[PDB]
């Protein structure tokens, strides 16, 4: 714990900003239908880019990087980001997410097969991982801090790897049994990459059928 | 070109 005091001020920003209960109150109360399941998740997913924003702001030395690439990494882990919040949502089942009725609508929202078989097996595999809010709070800000996105990569790297070492260190010091755990954690990681080739196909199913989304999600998935 | 974003990073 050399400094874990980082670690503090993450888990003080993702517990920072949040859902309003009256917005996710409506993944219960509404009406079940294809449209209305389809509104509920973009309503969902355009106030978590804003959460999202909020918390990388907060992250160790994100408003000192460059501008525009700022922009690239927001850009390159939206997808993942709300993957791994969803995940947790359904791991942890966390009362205001309302995971059975929040399956519902995602069950009956447009998407494929092909898109819903993959997704749900991932949200088991990662709840199987049985982790903590530290775990996810630290790989939301590993993944959102990816130096391999579209768009320097240095500079990012510098803000990034003292958050794997925090994360390292937590499953030798939370998990002295399972040494490959870790690298189960960033096998998963490359699993969520395999969402954001599902995401923009589902995105295209969508607009074809005339969905709309908001301008702040098609800006952040350039649609 | 991303306006929404950077206002929100800005804010
Ligand atoms: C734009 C819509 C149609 C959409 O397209 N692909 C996906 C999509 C899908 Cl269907 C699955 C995975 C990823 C994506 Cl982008 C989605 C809906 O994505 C969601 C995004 C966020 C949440 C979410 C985030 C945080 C929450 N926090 C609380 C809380 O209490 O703090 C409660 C509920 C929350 C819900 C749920 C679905």
């Amino acid at each position: 714990p050399d400094q874990q005091t980082l670690l503090h001020f993450i888990m003080d920003s993702y517990n920072k900003q949040r859902m309003p209960q009256e917005i996710t109150n409506k993944i219960l109360k509404e009406e079940f239908s294809a449209e209305e399941n389809f509104l509920i998740l973009t309503e969902m997913a355009t106030n978590h880019v804003q959460v999202l924003v909020e918390f990388t702001k907060k992250l160790p030395g994100f408003q000192t990087l460059d501008h525009e690439d700022q922009i690239a990494l927001l850009k390159g882990s939206a997808v993942e980001a709300m993957f791994l919040r969803s995940a947790e949502i359904f791991n942890k089942k966390l009362p205001s997410g309302h995971s059975d009725l929040l399956e519902e609508r995602i069950r009956n929202s447009g998407i494929s097969d092909e898109y819903i078989t993959p997704m749900f097996s991932f949200y088991k595999s990662i709840g199987e991982l049985k982790m903590t809010q530290e775990e996810y709070a630290l790989l939301t800000a590993i993944v959102i801090l990816s130096p391999d996105r579209q768009y320097d990569r240095e500079a990012v790297e510098k803000l990034q790897e003292p958050l794997l070492d925090v994360l390292q260190k937590l499953c030798k010091i939370h998990q002295p049994e399972n040494p490959q755990h870790f690298a189960e954690l960033l096998g998963r990681l490359t699993e969520l990459r395999t969402f954001n080739h599902h995401h923009a196909e589902m995105l295209m199913s969508w607009r074809v059928n005339d969905h709309k989304f908001t301008p702040l999600l098609e800006e952040i998935w350039d649609v | 070109d991303h306006q929404l974003l950077r206002y929100l990073l800005d804010k």
